[PDB]
């Protein structure tokens, strides 16, 4: 329905799947990365029941499905479930396509190679893309928020990595990469709402439970003095309506959850802390490095919608960092949406004109072609 | 009959008495022999 | 009758529950966890007619009673069947009055909170007991079955809880609970044997068929060859006598049933099945401990009675599992009556003395006291 002679740009994580078109400044749909199946065998005749289910589709009817998920904490493993949302998000919803677009997608900087082959792959050969570019999410970040130096706080679905910029260069050494993300602290609220008498087993529970972490939860400014209130008392629960006409109240559970991020122990993690994986992306960095990062500590995804976290990590960082310099949080409310416009800025760049791999190059070199071109 | 449900059961009881006894000694040796193959394949590794 | 104040013991299932004193290697008594009341007027002199039974008595008369379960997927919802259930069963057949003697109850690690804290707070203000100490399912199945490393599938009737434990310690990132149970099996088993010409609809019903299912059904090591011959032959077919000397017989169905272990989706569960919840608790944990977790697989509760269930269960994740690593089950005789056993274990262990909590420091606290003592 697009008449715009752009490139197309997706992020696609283990939860959501953002998308629109390149030099626009948001997304222009987002979908479930998600393909749904029927956990049933249908009785009577008229009942519809699809084979299959796709994004939205999947989400929408998942009270009798069981939901995939192709990417796992980063890495699309289940291409075939991606082509189906892919075609999905591009012919069906978002009315543009590949085919006669250029296409942008974006992973994180340590993400295992396979990911950005088969993403470039699968744009040039079941899509036939006329040109391809898989791009590192922490550049987008950067661009999305007005740097070029900073720390990028990329908290997704499946994977936070926690990766330095300066001055438009990557500073590899001092990347923290986090296996903790949004689905982990969905399970883990699942989990804790358990403990309070509501159990939450299969994946459509877990979609509810996304549901009431994404309006309910906190992480907290002060975690120690939210926790004894609302351990204590009434007073610091907050209602949530279930899909089954049930009301589930949640207290101190209500910021455990989201406190996780601040300490991971609580799901078993071996990990310091986002604050201190933040704070070692800074530290780990040159000391004429290190003071124009702790200027500019950079949230992108999503996560960063908890309240008190942007005024809690910059809390955390500035108590661990030296007097005199100035430590500030960027937090706008491109916030979660950031990834995606940074794909579009990069995308549509007059300075990124020659990143990009033609249906020419790839050709005749093959998937490898992306480790010569993009990064 | 009078005496066989008496009879069938010091049968079960000594038959389930020695099934014990052995099927203790099964868990024994079945936890040995594993222990022992994984000592097995412990020195086969090296 | 003891010489001692020594503990009482009572492991309180969804389904049965177990009791005896702290010291015994058994129960003295078991009893289903059920309240009985008629729904029909006697007409006929000496036949009884009670306005409640308890326990056995609820057995004993149920071809007219209602037989409610107090316990919900693990949780105590009726706490005045549970005092009817708890005075029988330690004044009636334990012969002790609990104010004279400390009690274990027992519940998962994930078990809804007010489960803990109503076993708690019930036998100190209306059993007035000496001390409290509500222990981990786990823990138990662990010191019946001889381990401190291992899985613990405690597969009870409410629950399967499926949790690794390593040295002692709980591994909590991968506790993967499944709202898939003995009575879900039970239910099943009534529905399949209707499908045959045996309807079973009722409360007594239930419980027949609940003694079928125990007499009768295994999961069967290969289910479609299984299926394929006992659909085909009268060979695969037994009998059971039902009380009212009618004569039921069940071909597939004596697996097909116990395969909803294996297949949740049979009673309408989103669940990969039993053994691979199992192995996504021995996978999920550390690269230096699933070899230890794979060599200790360990079965408490009830349905680890069926014949074949240890030996596919060990097969299941021996096909799941990566090569070298040995897959061992510990399918003990004290199977069913494991966490009884752990419990007068654990009550009497010289290193748990001081877990117990007093009726003081409970008075002093209230009932939410069992959250910092207990787990």
């Amino acid at each position: 329905d697009e008449d715009e002679t752009t490139a197309l740009v997706c992020d696609n994580g283990s939860g959501l799947v953002k998308a629109g078109f390149a030099g626009d400044d948001a997304p222009r749909a987002v979908f479930p990365s998600i393909v749904g199946r029927p956990r049933h065998q249908g009785v009577m005749v008229g009942m519809g029941q699809k084979d299959s289910y796709v994004g939205d589709e999947a989400q929408s009817k998942r009270g009798i499905l069981t939901l995939k998920y192709p990417i796992e904490h980063g890495i699309i493993t289940n291409w075939d479930d991606m082509e189906k949302i892919w075609h999905h998000t591009f012919y069906n919803e978002l009315r543009v396509a590949p085919e006669e677009h250029p296409t942008l997608l974006t992973e994180a900087p340590l993400n295992p190679k396979a990911n950005r082959e088969k993403m470039t792959q699968i744009m040039f050969e079941t899509f036939n893309v006329p040109a391809m570019y898989v791009a590192i999410q922490a550049v987008l970040s950067l661009y999305a928020s007005g740097r070029t130096t900073g720390i990028v706080l990329d908290s997704g679905d499946g994977v936070t990595h926690n990766v330095p910029i300066y001055e438009g260069y990557a500073l590899p050494h001092a990347i923290m990469r986090l296996d903790l993300a949004g689905r982990d602290l969905t399970d883990y609220l699942m989990k804790i709402l358990t403990e309070r008498g509501y159990s939450f087993v299969t994946t459509a529970e877990r979609e509810i439970v996304r549901d009431i972490k994404e309006k309910l939860c906190y992480v907290a400014l002060d975690f120690e003095n939210e926790m004894a209130t609302a351990a204590s008392s009434s007073s610091l629960e907050k209602s949530y309506e279930l899909p089954d006409g049930q009301v589930i109240t949640i207290g101190n559970e209500r910021f455990r959850c989201p406190e996780t991020l601040f300490q991971p122990s609580f799901i078993g993690m071996e990990s310091a802390g986002i604050h201190e994986t933040t704070y070692n992306s800074i530290m780990k960095c040159d000391i004429d490095i290190r003071k124009d990062l702790y200027a500019n500590n950079v949230m992108s995804g999503g996560t960063t919608m908890y309240p008190g976290i942007a005024d809690r990590m910059q809390k955390e960082i500035t108590a661990l960092a030296p007097s005199t310099m100035k430590i500030k949080i960027i937090a706008p409310p491109e916030r979660k949406y950031s990834v995606w416009i940074g794909g579009s800025i990069l995308a549509s760049l007059s300075t990124f004109q020659q990143m990009w791999i033609t249906k020419q190059e790839y050709d005749e070199a093959g998937p490898s072609i992306v480790h010569r071109k993009c990064f | 009959l009078k005496l066989d449900k008496e009879n069938a059961l010091d049968r079960a009881e000594q038959a389930e008495a020695d099934k014990k006894a052995a099927e203790d000694r099964s868990k024994q040796l079945e936890d040995e022999l594993v222990s022992l193959q994984k000592k097995l394949k412990g020195t086969e590794d090296e």
